Protein backbone atom coordinates (compact mmCIF):
# COMPACT_ATOMS: atom_id res chain seq x y z
CA UNK A 1 0.00 0.00 0.00
CA UNK A 2 2.91 2.36 0.62
CA UNK A 3 4.30 1.57 -2.83
CA UNK A 4 0.82 1.98 -4.34
CA UNK A 5 0.42 5.43 -2.80
CA UNK A 6 3.88 6.33 -4.12
CA UNK A 7 2.88 5.15 -7.60
CA UNK A 8 -0.38 7.11 -7.53
CA UNK A 9 1.56 10.21 -6.48
CA UNK A 10 3.91 9.69 -9.42
CA UNK A 11 0.89 9.07 -11.66
CA UNK A 12 -0.52 12.38 -10.46
CA UNK A 13 2.59 14.57 -10.57
CA UNK A 14 4.60 13.01 -13.41
CA UNK A 15 1.98 11.92 -15.98
CA UNK A 16 -0.66 14.59 -15.24
CA UNK A 17 1.77 17.49 -15.09
CA UNK A 18 5.40 18.42 -14.77
CA UNK A 19 7.29 18.06 -11.52
CA UNK A 20 9.80 20.60 -10.29
CA UNK A 21 10.72 18.05 -7.63
CA UNK A 22 14.24 16.84 -8.38
CA UNK A 23 14.81 13.08 -8.66
CA UNK A 24 11.11 12.41 -8.00
CA UNK A 25 10.17 11.90 -11.67
CA UNK A 26 13.42 11.02 -13.37
CA UNK A 27 17.22 11.38 -13.16
CA UNK A 28 17.41 14.92 -14.48
CA UNK A 29 15.09 17.82 -15.19
CA UNK A 30 11.70 16.24 -15.75
CA UNK A 31 9.83 16.73 -19.00
CA UNK A 32 7.13 14.03 -19.21
CA UNK A 33 6.25 10.57 -17.97
CA UNK A 34 4.48 7.83 -19.91
CA UNK A 35 2.61 5.24 -17.82
CA UNK A 36 2.78 1.60 -18.84
CA UNK A 37 0.75 -1.20 -17.30
CA UNK A 38 2.46 -4.23 -15.79
CA UNK A 39 1.50 -7.38 -13.88
CA UNK A 40 0.69 -6.07 -10.40
CA UNK A 41 2.55 -2.83 -11.00
CA UNK A 42 3.10 0.26 -13.12
CA UNK A 43 6.23 0.95 -15.20
CA UNK A 44 6.97 4.61 -15.86
CA UNK A 45 8.71 6.23 -18.85
CA UNK A 46 10.38 9.27 -17.29
CA UNK A 47 11.74 11.45 -20.09
CA UNK A 48 14.09 14.11 -18.73
CA UNK A 49 16.33 16.92 -19.88
CA UNK A 50 20.02 16.08 -19.47
CA UNK A 51 22.55 18.69 -20.61
CA UNK A 52 26.08 17.92 -21.72
CA UNK A 53 29.12 19.22 -23.61
CA UNK A 54 29.85 21.83 -21.01
CA UNK A 55 32.07 24.92 -21.52
CA UNK A 56 33.84 27.10 -18.94
CA UNK A 57 33.47 30.82 -19.09
CA UNK A 58 34.27 33.75 -16.84
CA UNK A 59 31.36 35.53 -15.18
CA UNK A 60 30.72 38.63 -13.11
CA UNK A 61 27.88 39.44 -10.69
CA UNK A 62 27.02 42.76 -12.37
CA UNK A 63 28.07 45.37 -14.93
CA UNK A 64 29.06 48.98 -14.19
CA UNK A 65 28.03 51.63 -16.71
CA UNK A 66 27.54 55.36 -16.15
CA UNK A 67 28.10 54.79 -12.44
CA UNK A 68 25.21 52.33 -12.08
CA UNK A 69 25.31 48.58 -11.52
CA UNK A 70 23.45 46.47 -14.08
CA UNK A 71 22.09 43.10 -13.08
CA UNK A 72 20.92 40.19 -15.26
CA UNK A 73 17.15 40.18 -15.54
CA UNK A 74 17.49 36.54 -16.58
CA UNK A 75 20.48 34.32 -17.11
CA UNK A 76 24.18 34.79 -16.44
CA UNK A 77 26.73 37.44 -17.42
CA UNK A 78 29.32 35.46 -19.44
CA UNK A 79 32.63 36.14 -21.20
CA UNK A 80 35.38 34.36 -23.04
CA UNK A 81 37.48 37.16 -24.55
CA UNK A 82 36.58 40.82 -24.17
CA UNK A 83 32.95 40.79 -25.27
CA UNK A 84 30.50 40.31 -22.40
CA UNK A 85 27.25 38.42 -23.01
CA UNK A 86 24.09 37.41 -21.15
CA UNK A 87 22.70 33.89 -21.53
CA UNK A 88 20.29 31.65 -19.66
CA UNK A 89 21.77 29.34 -17.07
CA UNK A 90 20.78 26.00 -18.60
CA UNK A 91 21.77 26.60 -22.24
CA UNK A 92 24.43 28.66 -24.03
CA UNK A 93 22.64 31.31 -26.11
CA UNK A 94 25.00 34.33 -26.15
CA UNK A 95 23.08 37.62 -26.21
CA UNK A 96 24.62 41.09 -26.27
CA UNK A 97 24.24 43.15 -23.11
CA UNK A 98 21.22 45.43 -23.56
CA UNK A 99 18.93 47.29 -21.18
CA UNK A 100 15.97 45.06 -22.08
CA UNK A 101 17.56 41.99 -20.46
CA UNK A 102 19.54 43.91 -17.80
CA UNK A 103 18.12 45.15 -14.50
CA UNK A 104 19.58 48.23 -12.79
CA UNK A 105 19.71 48.82 -9.03
CA UNK A 106 22.14 50.89 -7.02
CA UNK A 107 25.63 51.93 -8.01
CA UNK A 108 28.65 49.84 -8.99
CA UNK A 109 30.78 50.36 -5.85
CA UNK A 110 28.57 48.56 -3.30
CA UNK A 111 28.94 45.10 -4.92
CA UNK A 112 32.26 43.22 -5.12
CA UNK A 113 33.44 41.40 -8.22
CA UNK A 114 32.00 43.88 -10.71
CA UNK A 115 33.47 44.15 -14.22
CA UNK A 116 33.03 47.17 -16.47
CA UNK A 117 31.69 47.07 -20.00
CA UNK A 118 29.40 48.87 -22.42
CA UNK A 119 25.73 48.17 -21.68
CA UNK A 120 23.89 48.77 -24.91
CA UNK A 121 20.57 50.52 -25.20
CA UNK A 122 18.05 49.75 -27.98
CA UNK A 123 16.59 53.30 -28.20
CA UNK A 124 19.44 55.73 -29.05
CA UNK A 125 20.46 54.40 -32.52
CA UNK A 126 16.94 54.78 -33.95
CA UNK A 127 16.63 58.28 -32.46
CA UNK B 1 -5.36 11.64 11.82
CA UNK B 2 -6.04 9.96 15.20
CA UNK B 3 -7.33 6.70 16.67
CA UNK B 4 -9.02 6.02 19.99
CA UNK B 5 -6.54 5.37 22.78
CA UNK B 6 -6.83 1.90 24.32
CA UNK B 7 -5.08 0.02 27.11
CA UNK B 8 -5.45 -3.36 28.81
CA UNK B 9 -4.93 -4.54 32.39
CA UNK B 10 -3.23 -7.93 32.63
CA UNK B 11 -4.96 -9.01 35.81
CA UNK B 12 -8.46 -8.07 34.73
CA UNK B 13 -8.00 -9.67 31.35
CA UNK B 14 -6.33 -13.02 31.99
CA UNK B 15 -6.31 -13.14 35.80
CA UNK B 16 -9.74 -11.75 36.56
CA UNK B 17 -10.84 -13.17 39.91
CA UNK B 18 -8.49 -16.16 39.79
CA UNK B 19 -7.04 -17.30 43.10
CA UNK B 20 -3.69 -18.29 41.55
CA UNK B 21 -3.08 -14.87 40.09
CA UNK B 22 0.56 -15.25 41.14
CA UNK B 23 0.88 -18.55 39.33
CA UNK B 24 -0.54 -16.94 36.22
CA UNK B 25 1.77 -13.97 36.72
CA UNK B 26 5.26 -15.28 37.24
CA UNK B 27 5.00 -17.59 34.21
CA UNK B 28 2.98 -15.51 31.72
CA UNK B 29 2.83 -11.83 32.72
CA UNK B 30 5.96 -10.70 30.89
CA UNK B 31 4.17 -11.14 27.58
CA UNK B 32 1.39 -8.85 28.81
CA UNK B 33 4.04 -6.41 30.06
CA UNK B 34 5.32 -6.22 26.49
CA UNK B 35 1.73 -5.85 25.26
CA UNK B 36 1.09 -2.93 27.64
CA UNK B 37 4.30 -1.31 26.42
CA UNK B 38 3.06 -1.62 22.83
CA UNK B 39 -0.37 -0.22 23.72
CA UNK B 40 1.18 2.71 25.61
CA UNK B 41 3.37 3.44 22.60
CA UNK B 42 0.29 3.42 20.37
CA UNK B 43 -1.48 5.91 22.66
CA UNK B 44 1.54 8.22 22.74
CA UNK B 45 1.79 7.92 18.95
CA UNK B 46 -1.84 8.99 18.53
CA UNK B 47 -1.29 12.05 20.71
CA UNK B 48 1.80 13.02 18.74
CA UNK C 1 43.25 -18.35 -12.77
CA UNK C 2 39.69 -17.53 -11.66
CA UNK C 3 38.60 -17.48 -8.02
CA UNK C 4 36.47 -15.67 -5.47
CA UNK C 5 38.07 -12.41 -4.31
CA UNK C 6 37.19 -9.83 -1.69
CA UNK C 7 37.68 -6.12 -2.34
CA UNK C 8 36.93 -2.93 -0.51
CA UNK C 9 33.92 -0.86 -1.54
CA UNK C 10 34.06 1.27 -4.71
CA UNK C 11 32.57 4.45 -3.29
CA UNK C 12 32.75 6.16 -6.68
CA UNK C 13 34.94 7.84 -9.25
CA UNK C 14 36.94 10.87 -8.10
CA UNK C 15 35.53 13.96 -9.84
CA UNK C 16 37.92 16.94 -9.93
CA UNK C 17 36.10 20.30 -10.09
CA UNK C 18 37.46 23.81 -9.48
CA UNK C 19 35.20 26.25 -7.63
CA UNK C 20 37.29 29.40 -8.37
CA UNK C 21 35.02 32.47 -8.05
CA UNK C 22 34.99 33.99 -11.52
CA UNK C 23 34.18 30.98 -13.68
CA UNK C 24 30.93 29.46 -14.88
CA UNK C 25 30.14 26.42 -16.98
CA UNK C 26 27.02 26.43 -19.14
CA UNK C 27 25.83 23.42 -21.17
CA UNK C 28 26.38 24.04 -24.87
CA UNK C 29 24.40 20.94 -25.92
CA UNK C 30 21.88 18.66 -24.25
CA UNK C 31 20.60 15.09 -24.31
CA UNK C 32 17.13 13.60 -23.82
CA UNK C 33 16.99 10.20 -22.14
CA UNK C 34 14.00 8.22 -20.87
CA UNK C 35 14.36 6.09 -17.73
CA UNK C 36 12.01 3.34 -16.51
CA UNK C 37 10.69 3.33 -12.93
CA UNK C 38 8.98 0.08 -11.86
CA UNK C 39 6.54 0.35 -8.93
CA UNK C 40 4.46 -2.60 -7.60
CA UNK D 1 28.17 13.18 3.01
CA UNK D 2 31.40 15.01 2.18
CA UNK D 3 30.85 14.35 -1.53
CA UNK D 4 27.29 15.70 -1.27
CA UNK D 5 28.55 18.83 0.51
CA UNK D 6 31.31 19.38 -2.06
CA UNK D 7 28.82 19.09 -4.91
CA UNK D 8 26.41 21.42 -3.11
CA UNK D 9 28.94 24.16 -2.33
CA UNK D 10 30.93 23.95 -5.58
CA UNK D 11 28.49 22.94 -8.34
CA UNK D 12 25.30 24.34 -6.83
CA UNK D 13 22.43 22.00 -7.58
CA UNK D 14 23.52 20.97 -11.06
CA UNK D 15 25.34 17.96 -9.63
CA UNK D 16 22.03 16.14 -9.12
CA UNK D 17 21.07 16.50 -12.79
CA UNK D 18 23.73 16.64 -15.49
CA UNK D 19 27.46 16.92 -14.79
CA UNK D 20 28.09 19.27 -11.84
CA UNK D 21 28.47 22.64 -13.53
CA UNK D 22 30.63 24.82 -11.30
CA UNK D 23 29.30 28.31 -10.18
CA UNK D 24 30.89 30.96 -8.02
CA UNK D 25 29.07 30.54 -4.57
CA UNK D 26 27.85 34.10 -4.02
CA UNK D 27 26.08 33.49 -7.44
CA UNK D 28 24.58 30.18 -6.50
CA UNK D 29 23.10 31.82 -3.35
CA UNK D 30 21.82 34.73 -5.29
CA UNK D 31 20.30 32.21 -7.69
CA UNK D 32 18.71 30.54 -4.67
CA UNK D 33 17.35 33.87 -3.51
CA UNK D 34 15.85 34.10 -6.97
CA UNK D 35 13.80 30.99 -6.15
CA UNK D 36 12.11 32.52 -3.11
CA UNK D 37 10.85 35.58 -4.98
CA UNK D 38 13.57 38.01 -3.86
CA UNK D 39 15.71 39.54 -6.57
CA UNK D 40 19.43 38.73 -6.71
CA UNK D 41 20.43 42.36 -6.22
CA UNK D 42 19.41 42.17 -2.56
CA UNK D 43 22.00 39.45 -1.95
CA UNK D 44 24.72 41.12 -3.98
CA UNK D 45 24.02 44.37 -2.10
CA UNK D 46 24.14 42.66 1.30
CA UNK D 47 26.64 39.85 0.80
CA UNK D 48 28.63 40.63 3.94
CA UNK D 49 25.45 40.67 6.04
CA UNK D 50 24.30 37.36 4.56
CA UNK D 51 27.70 35.75 5.14
CA UNK D 52 27.81 36.99 8.75
CA UNK D 53 24.25 35.79 9.38
CA UNK D 54 25.04 32.35 7.95
CA UNK D 55 28.23 32.08 10.01
CA UNK D 56 26.32 33.05 13.16
CA UNK D 57 23.57 30.53 12.39
CA UNK D 58 26.14 27.75 11.94
CA UNK D 59 27.77 28.73 15.23
CA UNK D 60 24.41 28.76 17.01
CA UNK D 61 23.42 25.36 15.64
CA UNK D 62 26.76 24.00 16.79
CA UNK D 63 26.30 25.43 20.28
CA UNK D 64 22.78 24.00 20.41
CA UNK D 65 24.12 20.62 19.22
CA UNK D 66 26.83 20.75 21.92
CA UNK D 67 24.75 21.27 25.10
CA UNK D 68 24.20 17.50 25.87
CA UNK D 69 20.30 17.80 25.94
CA UNK D 70 20.24 17.74 22.14
CA UNK D 71 17.16 16.99 20.33
CA UNK D 72 18.71 13.63 19.45
CA UNK D 73 16.15 11.58 21.33
CA UNK D 74 14.47 10.33 18.18
CA UNK D 75 17.75 8.76 17.07
CA UNK D 76 18.44 7.44 20.56
CA UNK D 77 14.99 5.82 20.83
CA UNK D 78 15.70 3.37 17.99
CA UNK D 79 18.79 1.91 19.66
CA UNK D 80 17.16 2.02 23.09
CA UNK D 81 14.07 0.10 21.97
CA UNK D 82 16.12 -2.44 20.01
CA UNK D 83 18.26 -3.13 23.09
CA UNK D 84 15.11 -3.32 25.20
CA UNK D 85 13.65 -5.85 22.73
CA UNK D 86 16.76 -8.05 22.90
CA UNK D 87 17.04 -7.98 26.69
CA UNK D 88 13.31 -8.60 27.03
CA UNK D 89 13.79 -11.63 24.79
CA UNK D 90 16.53 -13.09 26.99
CA UNK D 91 14.53 -12.35 30.17
CA UNK D 92 11.67 -14.15 28.44
CA UNK D 93 13.97 -17.12 27.92
CA UNK D 94 14.57 -17.00 31.67
CA UNK D 95 10.92 -18.01 32.33
CA UNK D 96 9.61 -21.56 32.83
CA UNK D 97 6.25 -21.29 30.98
CA UNK E 1 17.70 1.89 3.40
CA UNK E 2 21.06 3.46 4.08
CA UNK E 3 22.14 2.80 0.49
CA UNK E 4 19.20 4.70 -1.01
CA UNK E 5 19.39 7.53 1.51
CA UNK E 6 23.16 8.08 1.22
CA UNK E 7 24.17 7.09 -2.34
CA UNK E 8 21.66 8.86 -4.57
CA UNK E 9 24.64 10.26 -6.51
CA UNK E 10 27.57 7.87 -6.92
CA UNK E 11 30.08 10.53 -8.03
CA UNK E 12 32.50 11.38 -5.25
CA UNK E 13 33.65 14.99 -5.18
CA UNK E 14 36.80 16.22 -3.49
CA UNK E 15 36.65 19.01 -0.98
CA UNK E 16 37.59 22.28 -2.68
CA UNK E 17 40.22 24.43 -0.98
CA UNK E 18 38.32 26.51 1.54
CA UNK E 19 39.02 29.97 0.17
CA UNK E 20 36.80 32.87 -0.83
CA UNK E 21 33.40 31.22 -0.63
CA UNK E 22 31.92 34.70 -0.72
CA UNK E 23 32.53 35.11 3.01
CA UNK E 24 30.46 31.99 3.78
CA UNK E 25 32.47 29.96 6.28
CA UNK E 26 32.19 26.23 5.67
CA UNK E 27 34.58 24.96 8.38
CA UNK E 28 31.93 23.41 10.61
CA UNK E 29 30.16 21.24 8.02
CA UNK E 30 33.05 20.32 5.73
CA UNK E 31 35.45 17.61 6.97
CA UNK E 32 38.67 19.19 8.17
CA UNK E 33 41.91 17.54 6.95
CA UNK E 34 43.36 17.65 10.48
CA UNK E 35 42.12 14.10 11.14
CA UNK E 36 42.33 11.21 8.64
CA UNK E 37 38.58 10.64 9.12
CA UNK E 38 36.15 12.42 6.81
CA UNK E 39 34.12 13.61 9.79
CA UNK E 40 33.24 17.26 10.34
CA UNK E 41 33.25 19.09 13.66
CA UNK E 42 29.47 19.04 14.19
CA UNK E 43 29.47 15.49 12.78
CA UNK E 44 31.90 14.57 15.57
CA UNK E 45 29.62 16.19 18.14
CA UNK E 46 26.67 14.19 16.80
CA UNK E 47 28.63 10.92 16.85
CA UNK E 48 29.88 11.53 20.37
CA UNK E 49 26.51 12.59 21.74
CA UNK F 1 11.62 2.18 6.13
CA UNK F 2 9.06 4.99 6.18
CA UNK F 3 11.48 7.34 7.91
CA UNK F 4 14.30 6.28 5.57
CA UNK F 5 12.20 7.05 2.49
CA UNK F 6 11.30 10.44 3.98
CA UNK F 7 14.99 11.14 4.58
CA UNK F 8 15.94 10.05 1.07
CA UNK F 9 13.30 12.39 -0.34
CA UNK F 10 14.80 15.21 1.70
CA UNK F 11 18.24 14.22 0.40
CA UNK F 12 16.68 14.17 -3.03
CA UNK F 13 15.18 17.65 -3.13
CA UNK F 14 16.38 19.61 -0.09
CA UNK F 15 20.11 18.92 -0.61
CA UNK F 16 20.17 18.26 -4.38
CA UNK F 17 18.14 21.31 -5.33
CA UNK F 18 15.70 23.82 -3.88
CA UNK F 19 12.26 23.08 -2.53
CA UNK F 20 9.23 25.21 -3.21
CA UNK F 21 7.36 23.08 -0.68
CA UNK F 22 6.75 25.18 2.42
CA UNK F 23 7.92 23.81 5.79
CA UNK F 24 8.98 20.53 4.17
CA UNK F 25 12.68 21.51 4.00
CA UNK F 26 12.84 23.94 6.91
CA UNK F 27 10.87 26.64 8.75
CA UNK F 28 10.61 29.51 6.26
CA UNK F 29 11.81 30.01 2.69
CA UNK F 30 14.32 27.24 2.02
CA UNK F 31 17.70 28.11 0.48
CA UNK F 32 19.75 24.91 0.75
CA UNK F 33 20.32 21.99 3.10
CA UNK F 34 23.65 20.58 4.24
CA UNK F 35 23.51 16.82 4.98
CA UNK F 36 25.29 15.50 8.05
CA UNK F 37 25.85 11.90 9.09
CA UNK F 38 24.63 10.44 12.37
CA UNK F 39 24.60 7.06 14.12
CA UNK F 40 21.88 5.21 12.19
CA UNK F 41 20.45 8.46 10.88
CA UNK F 42 20.95 11.65 8.91
CA UNK F 43 20.96 15.11 10.48
CA UNK F 44 19.93 17.99 8.22
CA UNK F 45 20.98 21.64 8.31
CA UNK F 46 17.96 23.33 6.73
CA UNK F 47 19.05 26.94 6.30
CA UNK F 48 16.12 29.18 5.40
C1 LIG G 1 33.96 34.64 -27.68
O1 LIG G 1 32.82 34.30 -28.45
C2 LIG G 1 32.39 35.38 -29.30
C3 LIG G 1 31.14 34.91 -30.00
O2 LIG G 1 31.09 35.37 -31.34
C4 LIG G 1 33.50 35.81 -30.27
O3 LIG G 1 33.04 37.02 -30.89
C5 LIG G 1 33.84 37.49 -31.99
O4 LIG G 1 34.69 38.56 -31.56
C6 LIG G 1 35.55 39.08 -32.58
C7 LIG G 1 36.45 40.10 -31.92
O5 LIG G 1 37.55 39.49 -31.27
C8 LIG G 1 34.71 39.66 -33.71
O6 LIG G 1 35.57 40.13 -34.74
C9 LIG G 1 33.77 38.59 -34.26
O7 LIG G 1 32.91 39.15 -35.24
C10 LIG G 1 32.94 37.98 -33.13
N1 LIG G 1 32.09 36.91 -33.64
C11 LIG G 1 32.55 35.79 -34.22
C12 LIG G 1 31.51 34.81 -34.68
O8 LIG G 1 33.75 35.57 -34.38
C13 LIG G 1 34.82 36.04 -29.55
O9 LIG G 1 35.91 36.14 -30.46
C14 LIG G 1 35.13 34.89 -28.61
N2 LIG G 1 36.36 35.15 -27.87
C15 LIG G 1 37.34 34.25 -27.75
C16 LIG G 1 38.54 34.68 -26.96
O10 LIG G 1 37.27 33.14 -28.27
C1 LIG H 1 38.33 35.82 -6.63
O1 LIG H 1 39.49 35.55 -5.84
C2 LIG H 1 40.63 36.33 -6.21
C3 LIG H 1 41.78 35.85 -5.36
O2 LIG H 1 42.36 34.66 -5.89
C4 LIG H 1 40.33 37.81 -6.04
O3 LIG H 1 41.44 38.58 -6.50
C5 LIG H 1 39.08 38.20 -6.82
O4 LIG H 1 38.73 39.55 -6.53
C6 LIG H 1 37.93 37.28 -6.45
N1 LIG H 1 36.74 37.60 -7.23
C7 LIG H 1 35.51 37.64 -6.71
C8 LIG H 1 34.41 37.98 -7.66
O5 LIG H 1 35.30 37.41 -5.52
C1 LIG I 1 34.70 49.96 -13.29
O1 LIG I 1 34.68 49.38 -11.99
C2 LIG I 1 35.97 49.47 -11.37
C3 LIG I 1 35.91 48.68 -10.07
O2 LIG I 1 37.11 47.96 -9.83
C4 LIG I 1 36.40 50.92 -11.18
O3 LIG I 1 37.74 50.95 -10.70
C5 LIG I 1 36.34 51.67 -12.51
O4 LIG I 1 36.61 53.06 -12.29
C6 LIG I 1 34.98 51.46 -13.18
N1 LIG I 1 34.98 52.08 -14.50
C7 LIG I 1 34.90 53.40 -14.71
C8 LIG I 1 34.94 53.83 -16.14
O5 LIG I 1 34.81 54.20 -13.79
C1 LIG J 1 23.91 18.20 -29.89
O1 LIG J 1 23.21 16.89 -29.90
C2 LIG J 1 23.92 15.70 -30.29
C3 LIG J 1 24.81 15.31 -29.13
O2 LIG J 1 24.23 14.25 -28.38
C4 LIG J 1 24.69 15.90 -31.60
O3 LIG J 1 24.27 14.91 -32.54
C5 LIG J 1 24.42 17.28 -32.16
O4 LIG J 1 25.19 17.49 -33.34
C6 LIG J 1 24.82 18.32 -31.12
N1 LIG J 1 24.75 19.66 -31.68
C7 LIG J 1 25.70 20.58 -31.49
C8 LIG J 1 25.48 21.91 -32.14
O5 LIG J 1 26.70 20.35 -30.81
C1 LIG K 1 36.20 29.76 8.63
O1 LIG K 1 35.90 29.53 10.03
C2 LIG K 1 37.01 29.15 10.87
C3 LIG K 1 36.45 28.94 12.25
O2 LIG K 1 35.57 29.99 12.62
C4 LIG K 1 38.07 30.24 10.81
O3 LIG K 1 39.18 29.85 11.61
C5 LIG K 1 38.51 30.45 9.37
O4 LIG K 1 39.47 31.50 9.31
C6 LIG K 1 37.31 30.82 8.50
N1 LIG K 1 37.72 30.96 7.11
C7 LIG K 1 38.27 32.08 6.63
C8 LIG K 1 38.64 32.06 5.17
O5 LIG K 1 38.47 33.07 7.33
Amino acid sequence: RASANLAATKMSECVLGQSKRVDFCGKGYHLMSFPQSAPHGVVFLHVTYVPAQEKNFTTAPAICHDGKAHFPREGVFVSNGTHWFVTQRNFYEPQIITTDNTFVSGNCDVVIGIVNNTVYDPLQPEL
Amino acid sequence: VSMTKTSVDCTMYICGDSTECSNLLLQYGSFCTQLNRALTGIAVEQDK
Amino acid sequence: SQSIIAYTMSLGAENSVAYSNNSIAIPTNFTISVTTEILP
Amino acid sequence: TSALLAGTITSGWTFGAGPALQIPFPMQMAYRFNGIGVTQNVLYENQKLIANQFNSAIGKIQDSLSSTPSALGKLQDVVNQNAQALNTLVKQLSSNF
Amino acid sequence: NTQEVFAQVKQIYKTPPIKDFGGFNFSQILPDPSKPSKRSPIEDLLFNK
